[PDB]
RNA sequence: GUUCUUUGUAAAGUGCCUUCGAAGAGUCGAGUUGUUUGGGAAUGCAGCUCUAAGUGGGUGGUAAAUUCCAUCUAAAGCUAA
RNA sequence: UUGACCUCAAAUCAGGUAGGAGUACCCGCUGAACUUAAGCAUAUCAAUAAGCGGAGGAAAAGAAACCAACCGGGAUUGCCUUAGUAACGGCGAGUGAAGCGGCAAAAGCUCAAAUUUGAAAUCUGGUACCUUCGGUGCCCGAGUUGUAAUUUGGAGAGGG
């Protein structure tokens, strides 16, 4: 919910609705970093998952 | 196309067998593609209509088809891109009243 | 001032064109040089001949068509048709030009041969250093001469059919003066309805 | 790809959400000093059409200039000569304000060589570039092979001689009957056509 | 050369060859063209009427030789024969072997009809005949062949 | 011309088959002012106002509406003689 | 309470870089008047002098948003032409190019936009070592708000 320049994610609720994808506007850009190694991360999104 | 190997007139020129070559990708540069027709109608409904484009509906819906076209060929400046604006946004009224 | 019968002169020198003026002295000493560096070039790029393969090619206008001339480069067409790829045609001798079309069979015809004759009549020196030396031929145009088409034989028979040439020129162009304005006027009928 | 979304969004400069954005944007880099160093592209798509890549060695200004004619800077309106020339005040500077501003970062972090640059923001007073500078002297340049170019000693100051993109653009450069005087160089072409050739067996 | 010259003749003479009373000044009347339309009038309609003042069309990009028709009179035409293959057709007069002349090809683009040609069949191809160039080689068996 | 080497199971070229084929925006363009040009109802540039499109867009040396045609593919970049 | 991130600083932090000179030729800006028009203001001088900023051994230009209207041509540059011509101009004085043609030299191209997604594969630095314009290993940092490969419209991509 903290991206600047913040057209870069703006689209990025109406792009998933359109594909029928849940997606989910959270608190933390750098929390999302924390996730995936690095300082900050601006998406983070699984696709497949153990069953 | 087909001369007449004659110095003048409807068609003049040397008589010569044609060879039609293979097209070019650069003839093809303003070619549409699905991927940019999602990409723009996305970022359309996202974005909205601009003051003028929405200044434009309302003289569709009024006056004319007419009356509105000169309006948009004096904003764009030029009144081929006008009648395309007209076009486009008569195309958006279609996807409003009968949705 | 004016004066006397002579030609009305129109020299521009109201400019300081002193400031800019280009003698050449070195007309001489500028073509040795151009020289001493052709034997130079030569002696550097070994048995290899100094200029490209180009193309036939038809040369535009009214004024020229008549005559043909040398080429920029080959066509893609060309260069396939002759059995080779772009990219290796250029690391010979050959010139290629991927914008120029073909829509003259005659002359893409004449050029895919062109490349052919062209192919038997080089050696291609395989990646190392054995070889059978081979003089170095400089030029290649000169090798590989443009000359002008056929068009006609030296004498033939008289064919008459009291068609006048001139009469023909003469219809040719009114046909195309009123070509609109007949169209307007059927069109104008292409709208009488009941 | 998301930058296909951003180059179409910033196509629409007149959509509320776009208008929202200039007016928060511009006003925040008023407040900040004339040229400052930005932390990052406000368009990273733009950039990225420009040249830059997110590498050590890439650098963004950010840069305000005045906006406006050219009023003749002349003493009190004073012309001293032929009323041609007696004009102050509707004069247009022949560089584009872009030309201004790239040149003026480019003055500031001379050690580095201007790229390229591109429009962001704009008020009555103001308009706003970001400059894409690029470090000549950082190793992971020069080992760029496409980038090394720029190393060139040939390239100092490529914006002060017209050599970026609004340089050959105000410099009236392209092929064709438009462009007969500049395209070869404005002086140049006139120096050409205005030079007396003498051969030695005159002609 | 120099030491041909009236000025070395003239050394010794005030005044060069130039006169006491009139001088030899810089530009009286006027540099150039000057007043052309007022005390160089008399000089500039005789020995230059039509000077001054336009006619005509404009024609804005005109690319010479869009017009690039050169004329051959029937008063040559048989120029365009080899000299030596000249006498054999010359001769031979015949509907049969008739000799072809690519004008086009000699660099022309249209042929006049100025002259007398003699009567031996001859093919002449070019873009565009006067009427009686056509008229006279009809005359003496040939024909005219338009081409391009 | 030697001579170590270290590359290789990785890089590249070509034939047909099919589905595709992303192509640069306060730009192009328009008005206007100023300047410049041989460029003339406006040659390039530049200021302010308007501001696009995707069978789009630019050019096509007389303005405009309409119908065609031809030629390239802008708004990012390098390069010896 | 502890640890991030973003932004913004500081240090004689660690290694660098800019300035000034020259300036014949080169890339831009800025910019006259004398003078010509037998006066003069538009015009001319001149897109010249003077002023300013920036390069190199050449600079710039350059692989077409070109020329053309042909039977078409095919990056740039320059010379011979075009041509004192088309056109501009108190249509006065005066100005004034372009296409084709011959020649010199020739040479071509790469980014942006694409999911590597079964593995950021990319890079600066530090440190050790070595056969040191650099190599490898290791550590930190850069970087997903996108570093490589791949493709650049002549195409080309993905599957058979
Ligand atoms: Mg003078
Ligand atoms: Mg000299
Ligand atoms: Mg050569
Ligand atoms: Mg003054
Ligand atoms: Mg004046
Ligand atoms: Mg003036
Ligand atoms: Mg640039
Ligand atoms: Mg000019
Ligand atoms: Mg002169
Ligand atoms: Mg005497
Ligand atoms: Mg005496
Ligand atoms: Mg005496
Ligand atoms: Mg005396
Ligand atoms: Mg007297
Ligand atoms: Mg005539
Ligand atoms: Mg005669
Ligand atoms: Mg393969
Ligand atoms: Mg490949
Ligand atoms: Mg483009
Ligand atoms: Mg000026
Ligand atoms: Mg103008
Ligand atoms: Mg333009
Ligand atoms: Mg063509
Ligand atoms: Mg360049
Ligand atoms: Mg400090
Ligand atoms: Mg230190
Ligand atoms: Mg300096
Ligand atoms: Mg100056
Ligand atoms: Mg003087
Ligand atoms: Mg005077
Ligand atoms: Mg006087
Ligand atoms: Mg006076
Ligand atoms: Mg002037
Ligand atoms: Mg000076
Ligand atoms: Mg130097
Ligand atoms: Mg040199
Ligand atoms: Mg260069
Ligand atoms: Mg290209
Ligand atoms: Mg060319
Ligand atoms: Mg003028
Ligand atoms: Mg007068
Ligand atoms: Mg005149
Ligand atoms: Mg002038
Ligand atoms: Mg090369
Ligand atoms: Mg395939």
């Amino acid at each position: 919910n903290d991206v600047d320049p913040i057209e870069l994610v703006v689209f990025l609720p109406a792009l998933c609705k359109k594909m029928g994808v849940p997606y989910a506007i959270v608190k933390g850009k750098a929390r999302l970093g924390t996730l995936v190694n690095q300082k900050t991360s601006a998406v983070a999104a699984l696709t497949e998952v153990r069953a | 196309t087909v001369k007449t190997g004659i110095a003048i007139g409807l068609n003049k020129g040397k008589k010569v067998t044609s060879m039609t070559p293979a097209p070019k990708i650069s003839y093809k540069k303003g070619a549409a593609s699905n991927r940019t027709k999602f990409v723009r109608s996305l970022v359309r409904e996202i974005a909205g209509l601009s003051p003028y484009e929405r200044r434009l509906i309302d003289l569709i819906r009024n006056s004319g088809e007419k009356r509105a076209r000169k309006v948009a060929k004096k904003r764009l400046g030029s009144f081929t891109r006008a009648k395309a604006k007209v076009e486009e946004m008569n195309n958006i009224i279609a996807a409003s009243r009968r949705h | 001032a004016i004066s006397k019968n002579l030609p009305i002169l129109k020299n521009h020198f109201r400019k300081h064109w002193q400031e800019r003026v280009k003698v050449h002295f070195d007309q001489a000493g500028k073509k040795v040089s151009r020289r001493n560096a052709r034997a130079t070039r030569a002696a550097k790029i070994a048995p290899r001949p100094l200029d490209l393969l180009r193309p036939v090619v038809r040369a535009p206008t009214v004024k020229y068509n008549r005559k043909v001339r040398a080429g920029r480069g080959f066509t893609l067409a060309e260069v396939k048709a002759a059995g080779l790829t772009a990219a290796y045609a250029r690391t010979i001798g050959i010139a290629v030009d991927h914008r120029r079309q073909n829509r003259n069979q005659e002359i893409f015809d004449a050029n895919v041969q062109r490349l052919k004759e062209y192919q038997s009549k080089i050696i291609v020196f395989p990646r190392n250093g054995k070889a059978p030396e081979a003089e170095q031929v400089l030029s290649a145009a000169a090798t590989f001469p443009i000359a002008q088409p056929a068009t006609d034989v030296e004498a033939r028979a008289v064919q008459d059919n009291g068609e006048s040439a001139f009469r023909t020129l003469r219809l040719a162009r009114s046909e195309k003066k009123f070509r609109g304005i007949r169209e307007k006027r059927a069109r104008e009928k292409a709208e009488a309805e009941a | 790809g998301a930058y296909k979304y951003l180059e179409e969004l910033q196509r629409k400069k007149q959509s509320d959400v776009l208008r929202f954005l200039q007016r928060v944007r511009v006003w925040e880099y008023r407040q900040k000093n004339v040229i400052h160093r930005a932390a990052r592209p406000t368009r990273p798509d733009k950039a990225r059409r420009l040249g830059y890549k997110a590498k050590q060695g890439f650098v963004i200004y950010r840069v305000r200039v005045r906006r406006g004619n050219r009023k003749r800077p002349v003493p009190k309106g004073a012309t001293y000569g032929k009323p041609t020339n007696q004009g102050v005040n509707e004069l247009k500077y022949q560089r584009s304000l872009r030309a201004t501003a790239e040149e003026r970062v480019g003055r500031r972090a001379a050690n580095l060589r201007v790229l390229n640059s591109y429009w962001v923001n704009q008020d009555s007073t103001y308009k706003y570039f970001e400059v894409i500078l690029v470090d000549p002297q950082h190793k992971a340049i020069r080992r760029d092979a496409r980038y090394n170019w720029i190393c060139d000693p040939v390239h100092k100051h490529r914006e002060a001689r017209g050599l970026t993109a609004t340089g050959k653009k105000s410099r009236g450069i392209n092929k064709g009957h438009k462009f007969n005087n500049t395209k070869a160089g404005r002086r140049k072409t006139w120096k050409r056509q205005n030079t007396l050739s003498l051969w030695r067996y005159r002609k | 050369p120099s030491r041909f010259t009236k000025t070395r003749k003239h050394r010794g003479h005030v005044s060069a060859g130039k006169g006491r009373i009139g001088k030899h000044r810089k530009h009286p009347g006027g540099r150039g063209m000057a007043g052309g339309q007022h005390h160089h009038r008399i000089n500039m309609d005789k020995y230059h009427p039509g000077y001054f003042g336009k006619v005509g069309m404009r024609y804005f990009h005109k690319q010479q030789a869009h017009f690039w028709k050169p004329v051959l009179n029937l008063d040559k035409l048989w120029t365009l024969i080899p000299e030596d293959k000249r006498d054999q057709y010359l001769k031979s007069a015949s509907k049969e072997t008739a000799p072809v002349i690519d004008t086009l090809a000699a660099g022309y683009g249209k042929i006049l009809g100025k002259g007398r040609i003699p009567n031996v069949p001859v093919i002449v191809k070019a873009r565009f005949v006067s009427k009686l160039a056509e008229e006279k080689i009809r005359a003496a068996g040939g024909v005219v062949e338009l081409i391009a």
